[PDB]
RNA sequence: CGGUAGGGGAGCGUUCCGUGUUAGGGAGAAACGCGUGCGUGAGCCGCGUUGGACGAAGCGGAAGCGAGAAUGUCGGCUUG
RNA sequence: GGCCAGUGAGACGAUGGGGGAUAAGCUUCAUCGUCGAGAGGGAAACAGCCCGGAUCACCAGCUAAGGCCCCUAAAUGACC
RNA sequence: AGGGUGAAAAGAACCCCCAUCGGGGAGUGAAAUAGAACAUGAAACCGUAAGCUCUCAAGCAGUGGGAGGGGGACCAGACCCUGACCGCGUGCCUGUUGAAGAAUGAGCCGGCGACUCAUAGGCAGUGGCUUGGUUAAGGGAACCCACCGGAGCCGUAGCGA
RNA sequence: UCAAACGAGGAAAGGCUUACGGUGGAUACCUAGGCACCCAGAGACGAGGAAGGGCGUAUUAAUCGACGAAAUGCUUCGGG
């Protein structure tokens, strides 16, 4: 959970496919809300205006549920999943039907603010614990 | 023409990432169209 | 929801036997708001629960107008079922059980079991 | 008197979870991780004999290797000439182990063997 | 005796044999009728 | 088709201390 | 217990499509007992069968159930009852008097079933009257604790003597 | 003391029933997932920040009783 | 004898022959060996050829057939 | 063909994104990861994050040995994960004299899916009586059942058309 | 400084393991609905217009049930 960090933001079962979706989802991971404000103004997709859609309205989350700033906000994952898939009896010659699957996504972005201690110098110090849990809230390189 | 078998998730995977990785590289030309859509004298975009 | 809805005999629904009266001083026997007097308001005698008065709590959120404005929050009782409660004399503050005296004339009233005093209210 | 069960989920789950480290559709696939636990276990078994069968393959070269450093000829069949009449019952080819443990110490067999 | 400790002589019940249900049971694949033939085929079969 | 398992009746041994060898050195 | 066999389900009694030139298997019928739609193998007919077991194997299940029910304590004897005004408090005062409880399980018979214990006995649940006209072997079978009469324990051993 | 077709002996598991309104169970049952455990194995036993009301063992019985195959079959989801 | 099965398409190799063209991994017989139903080792690989009959474990030793330059274990062993 | 949110709609007042659908706070609820696609939610399938590792490599993808590395650890020698490289290993079933077979079958995953039932003969194993054995139909405190009900059946004598 | 030897250390999709998610509805617990026996009873109805339907009837959508221009119902006698 990373003691109050991120915020998730769910997407409904949205009228196209994975796959483009996932492409454009995995251009803007890791950049923050300007690179991709100023990306998925521009991009070439049709799947870009969904995906641009719930950012402005996933950082505008995290600046009304929150109380954030739209610069220092990085996209955390932004995994986009399967929806359900619709069927469609379509019918082809010499009496053949084929099945024409209509594809939903499912989108869940999370960002990420950067709410950070900054602390002087690196050097250990095994001492008082209960503040050893509050001082270190996101690092890298845990031993024991 | 029919195939005669199916693919793994290994092959898979590396044709999808690859048509995927092929969308990346149309990015950073719209981030450099992005960039110089902002406030410059550029003879473009009326 | 058709998995609860009414059971019809000859398109009439199946109305249960019940033991409250409209007017009756009823006490919530065990379930959640134990120990407490009451009113009763309406009756639902399908379900055979009873809503009863400034007891049951529901909060509930309702849309109150059609431009968007006030959203009012209102306080709205539940149904509770009718075998949850019991009758109460105000002479003798003890939840007891029911039954029916025939008296000296026709009618037959209702009784506290316990007590001696007759649950059953005239015309007024 | 239907009898719609769960018993070929647990008989097939334990199956599953032995089928891990099996590099794709052998590691996920039912229909293949019942002959890759049958092929697994043969293969145990083939193995386990042959691992018998090469380890002493490697000390006999091992030794081999370690007596021919002496220069003159003298090869792993001679060893076992003056190694046998010489008596010595059956250092079981784990003069092959103190050989490269305890150099010296073969030195010492060896020297004593020509004595 | 209870209702709880009865219990049969051994040797009295044996249990029925299914067939089909196995190779390591005894009788499993073919059922123990070989491979093709009448004796295999369902049915009346063969006039005694 | 046979599914059998084998239990070897291993022992473990703890080493207390080697004595009684000081006959016919052989030193290099 | 019944179930339907390919023969009643209302599925077809068609060929669905012809034998050859489709690649898919031979499905002669709908109502298949392969197609989860209807039709079932060798399910269970409703059978009112007939196991007989002998007369005097029966009796002597009877004689031998009775036989190990006595000696280890659990047969204590009782001779009369006279219940006016039948109530159940009498009954299940005397049935604690005897050493009996009442969650316990009991079981106990009575000659020519006068009414008043009928009566009086029906509602425990734990146990139920017998007689000599309804005397089974897995209701006494229980062999907790269990009473006779004189009637009873000289009819009982009138019949089965020797 | 290899073993196909096959024959015999001994067992595990499943759902229901007798004991059974059993022991146990909103102080977490069945399920689902887990094991540095035990078995010749079918499997048992134990642990679960998941789940929320049933249900063991023992001694017995009865089966719509055990799945990897039928160009099986019905749903779900892949490949191309 | 009682109850109760399968099997009744065989294959190659040696010997004894017939059919053939003393041709076939050909066909039919008679005795035997293997495979079928037999794993392992030798045969580069390779059902029937040689050794050999697998209850299981050991990071034990001695051998049969066959091998001892390297790939690949053991002799760039000795003497004609 | 499509059942099961809660115990009670108490079905989300109000704020933001916003054309909706939807989402996040807040509020109800014991549970909101029980949110109307709503009860437990497994496998195939699609993903994302963490540890090790692949771009001179020939392989039914394993297994035996195990380089290097990572993780918690307490019987710190143990356990789990990754796998430099070497030896060995001709998918499973059917069915053949003989199948890795380029003979058949199966895209995959989960369910449904096959020596069963009635009545008789025969034999075997366990009983009950051997003063030979045993009842059927039928009667019975609704059924089962106590107890009747000796009709019949089997063995008592064979030979011959 | 030069020459020669080795190719570590971080290096990508991906592979494995682990964790968390989405489609999916197997498993577990049910039921709102079925199946089969036993004991009785009934197999009646209809030109006094039947079984079955069509249309319509409620203050106001559609569907089902009830009802029939006397229509989401009426008269009488009893229960409450």
């Amino acid at each position: 959970p990373g003691k109050c960090d991120e915020i998730t933001t769910r997407g409904y079962s949205i009228s196209m496919s994975v796959d483009k979706a996932r492409r454009v989802i995995d251009q803007i991971r890791g950049r923050s809300y300007a690179e991709t404000l100023m990306i998925l103004e521009l991009m070439p997709y049709r799947a870009c205006y969904p995906i641009f859609k719930l950012i402005y309205s996933a950082a505008a989350n995290a600046s009304h549920n929150k109380q954030f700033n739209k610069a220092n906000l990085i996209i955390s994952k932004a995994e986009v999943n399967k929806g359900i898939t619709l069927k469609k009896v379509k019918p082809r010659a010499r009496g053949r039907s084929y099945m024409i699957k209509r594809p939903t996504c499912h989108i869940t972005i999370v960002l990420r603010d950067i709410t950070h201690f900054d602390s002087y110098d690196k050097f250990l110090e095994s001492l008082t614990p209960k503040k050893l849990i509050a001082l270190l809230g996101l690092m890298s390189t845990g031993r024991r | 023409a029919v195939p005669k078998k199916r693919t793994s998730i290994y092959k898979k995977r590396i044709r999808k990432n690859i048509w995927k990785k092929k969308g990346y590289w149309a990015a950073l030309k719209a981030f450099s169209l992005a960039k110089s859509l902002s406030t410059g004298n550029s003879k473009s975009f009326f | 929801r058709w998995e609860r809805k009414d059971c019809k005999p000859n398109s009439l629904p199946k109305l249960h036997k019940r033991h409250v009266k409209v007017g009756d001083t009823v006490k919530v026997i065990s379930g959640g708001e134990k120990g407490k007097i009451g009113e009763i308001s309406k009756i639902h005698k399908h379900n055979s629960t009873v809503i009863i008065k400034d007891l049951n709590f529901k909060t509930k959120h309702v849309k109150s107008k059609e431009e968007g404005e006030q959203g009012q929050i209102i306080k709205i009782e539940a149904a509770i079922h009718s075998s949850n409660v019991m009758l109460i004399l105000k002479e003798q503050e003890v939840a007891d059980r029911v039954g029916h005296k025939i008296l000296e004339d026709v009618r037959k009233v209702r009784y506290l079991i316990k007590t001696g005093e007759i649950v059953d209210t005239p015309d007024r | 008197r239907v009898k719609r069960g769960y018993i070929a989920r647990r008989r097939r789950k334990k199956i599953r979870f032995f089928a891990s480290s099996f590099r794709g559709a052998h590691s996920r696939l039912t229909r293949t991780i019942a002959q890759q636990k049958i092929r697994a276990l043969v293969s145990a078994h083939r193995d386990r004999d042959r691992q018998k069968r090469d380890f002493r393959r490697l000390w006999i070269t091992r030794i081999n290797a370690a007596i021919r450093e002496r220069g003159v000829y003298y090869n792993y069949s001679k060893f076992i000439h003056d190694l046998y009449k010489r008596q010595l019952l059956l250092n079981r080819k784990i003069l092959a182990q103190i050989a490269i443990l305890n150099p010296n110490c073969i030195y010492m067999i060896y020297n004593e063997i020509i004595k | 005796f209870r209702l709880d400790n009865l219990g049969p002589q051994p040797g009295s019940r044996k249990k029925g044999k299914r067939k089909g249900r196995g190779h390591a049971a005894g009788q499993g694949g073919s059922c123990g009728f070989g491979m093709r033939g009448q004796k295999s085929r369902s049915g009346p079969g063969i006039m005694r | 088709r046979r599914n059998i398992g084998h239990r070897q009746p291993i022992t473990r041994i703890k080493i207390t201390g080697i004595t009684g060898y000081e006959d016919y050195p052989a030193s290099t | 217990a019944s179930t339907l066999t390919r023969a009643e389900v209302r599925g077809g009694g068609r060929k669905p499509y012809p034998q050859k030139k489709t690649g898919r298997a031979r499905r002669g019928s709908q109502g298949s007992p392969l197609r989860p739609g209807g039709g079932v193998i060798f399910g269970p007919k409703p059978r009112d069968w007939t196991i007989k077991m002998n007369k005097k194997e029966r009796r002597l299940a009877l004689s031998t159930a009775i036989a190990s029910a006595v000696g280890n304590s659990f047969v204590v004897e009782e001779f009369a009852e006279n219940f006016e005004k039948p109530k159940t408090k009498d009954f299940i005062a005397a049935m604690q008097r005897w050493g009996l409880d009442p969650a316990e399980k009991s079981l106990f018979f009575l000659m020519d079933l006068v009414e008043n214990v009928e009566k009086s006995g029906r509602n425990i649940r734990t146990l139920k009257l017998l007689t000599p006209r309804s005397l089974n072997l897995f209701d006494v079978l229980n062999a907790e604790k269990l009473v006779f009469t004189e009637g009873t324990i000289q009819y009982l051993n009138q019949r089965y003597g020797v």
